[PDB]
């Protein structure tokens, strides 16, 4: 629903819009809860087999086109601090800038608890930045 | 899975604890062989000290 509102502002109004989402994981979690009752065999860990496709359709809609631009900031929950989990991992390929937070950093009094060795950015190239 | 990687991280630390200790073994096998010269040149200075 919210993405639809942003799309309208992007296309019809031709404006540069911000889109904040918190939390995108719950979208995956909710579909997994109903997946069992729809007669679908659970996949690994226990998520629905359509985890990758359902998220991809939503994520591809969150993009900047020739008409307008959407700057999207999405918060991803890494269950039990396990970044190998299917949901956090599936979301890494649909992003231009990943900010990975670590509990150990926070416990040391460092805020924001960002682990720079695990973060990445697409525009970290001399051609784009100085 | 985190539980499996917990062991992997634990073994990752152990695997390098060895390297640092192994380098220390090399450090202390140079100084042992450097101070082995005394073995040859001792047991004669203290004669009238006895």
């Amino acid at each position: 629903s919210a993405l639809t509102m942003a799309e309208y502002f992007r296309d019809v109004e031709g404006q540069d819009v911000l889109l904040f989402i918190d939390n995108i994981f719950r979208f995956t979690q909710a579909n997994s809860e109903v997946s069992a009752l729809l007669g679908r065999i659970p996949a690994a860990v226990g998520y629905q087999p359509t985890l990758a496709e359902d998220l991809g359709q939503l994520q591809e809609r969150i993009t900047s086109t020739t008409k307008g631009s959407i700057t999207s900031v999405q918060a991803v929950y890494v269950p039990a601090d396990d970044i190998t989990d299917p949901a956090p991992a599936t979301t890494f390929s649909h992003l231009d800038a990943t900010t990975v937070l670590d509990r150990a950093v926070a416990e040391s009094g460092i805020y924001p608890a960002v682990n720079p060795l695990e973060c990445a950015s697409r525009i970290m190239d001399p051609d784009v930045i100085s | 899975s985190g539980k499996l990687r917990l062991y992997k991280e634990k073994l990752e630390g152990y695997n390098r604890f060895y390297s640092i200790v192994k380098t220390i073994k090399m450090v202390t096998l140079a100084k042992y062989r450097a101070a082995q010269g005394r073995i040859r040149t001792r047991d004669f200075s203290l004669r009238y000290t006895e």
